[PDB]
């Protein structure tokens, strides 16, 4: 019973102890966000990655730290060590390029950002379970908005409920 | 022992 790491999304100095369940995107619409209001040079901070994981689809992303990481004996700890590189090189890279090149950078970044968050909104609904929860609520197959249809994913039908309830509504249309 | 087998979960 391990988890995996499937690829590395972001990195931050954040709230210390502002990781895990209580950082997906879910969790923070329904509770806010444990890093709202963090301010780096006025309270204590830490190094901490937004995770990938292998097998759970990007709306279960998760900040994390090395130490969580390491606590929970995540598999794929290798790419920690090549992210890290990959960030000391860049960092380096961007301390002497002309602002020509830092404007293409940003550019890059942003667009990046942009389909990642795509990557969290339910495109539509393929299909849904038999089996329904005591509280009625079947699973549904969902299509992800920029990813192709084998990274459809499987989810909780109370929890896509609050948020694309259209995505369900259209489906039963 | 024999070893057995939703594949919908959450992040708790």
């Amino acid at each position: 019973e391990f988890e995996t790491i499937e690829r590395f999304m972001d990195c931050r100095i954040g709230r210390k102890g502002a990781t895990g369940a209580t950082t997906t995107i879910y969790a923070v619409e329904a509770d806010g966000d444990p890093n709202a209001g963090f301010e780096k040079n006025k309270e204590p901070g830490e190094i901490q990655y937004l995770i990938k994981w292998k097998g759970w689809s990007h709306i279960h992303n998760t900040w994390e730290t090395e130490e969580t990481l390491k606590q929970q004996n995540v598999r794929g700890m290798k790419k920690l060590d090549n992210y890290k590189k990959k960030d000391q090189e860049t960092k380096r890279w961007l301390k002497n390029a002309s602002p020509e090149d830092v404007e293409y950078y940003n550019c890059q970044q942003e667009l990046t950002d942009d389909l990642h968050k795509q990557y969290q909104i339910v495109e539509r609904i393929i299909a849904h379970s038999n089996q329904k929860s005591a509280a009625g609520y079947p699973d549904y197959y969902c299509k992800w908005q920029g990813l192709p249809y084998s990274e459809c994913s499987w989810e909780d039908g109370a929890l896509i409920s609050k948020k694309f309830q259209a995505c369900i509504d259209e489906y039963f249309s | 022992p024999k070893q057995k087998r939703r594949t919908a979960r959450s992040k708790v």
